[PDB]
């Protein structure tokens, strides 16, 4: 396993947890950690 | 011309970023006076330093005669 | 350069807000080196 000065493009981590809506939960979205309720929203996010 | 290509190439911490934008514009020469934000289109973990840049052109066979086009280079500053 | 060279600084989404950030940007109305592909 080589670790040089460059992006580490080989990894093994992953996390599939079941989403729950309208409930105060601790959420972790791809590295963003927070606490609150998750609701369906009408926000038009751009693709990026 | 009838089309405008806008690209931003940056290399930071081993990641190379290409931001792209297509804007159709009719102008004889020079950039149009129009504001366009460039949406990131490619992000690649290259990992190698970039100190020199060279563009690739499509040579039109007649002996080469390149097409009439304008390519603009602007250096990013902090 | 006029007002070109502005790109989205990040994947962060902002709606109807002014955001100030310091990144590598092309200065407004700066001199940009332009070249013609065709040679006469």
């Amino acid at each position: 396993f080589e670790l040089l000065h460059a992006p580490a493009t080989v990894c093994g981590p992953k996390k599939s947890t079941n989403l729950v809506k309208n409930k105060c939960v601790n959420f972790n979205f791809n590295g963003l950690t927070g606490t609150g309720v998750l609701t369906e929203s009408n926000k038009k996010f751009l693709p990026f | 011309f009838k089309n405008l290509r806008e690209f931003v190439f940056k290399n930071i911490d081993g990641y190379f970023k290409i931001y792209s934008k297509h804007t159709p514009i009719n102008l004889v020469r020079d950039l149009p006076q129009g504001f366009s934000a460039l949406e990131p289109l490619v992000d690649l973990p290259i990992g190698i330093n970039i100190t020199r840049f060279q563009t690739l052109l499509a040579l039109h066979r007649s002996g080469w005669t390149a097409g009439a086009a304008a390519y603009y280079v602007g250096y990013l500053q902090p | 350069s006029f007002t070109r060279g502005v790109y989205y600084p990040d994947k962060v989404f902002r709606s109807s807000v002014l955001h100030s950030t310091q990144d590598l940007f092309l200065p407004f109305f700066s001199n940009v080196t332009w070249f013609h592909a065709i040679h006469v």
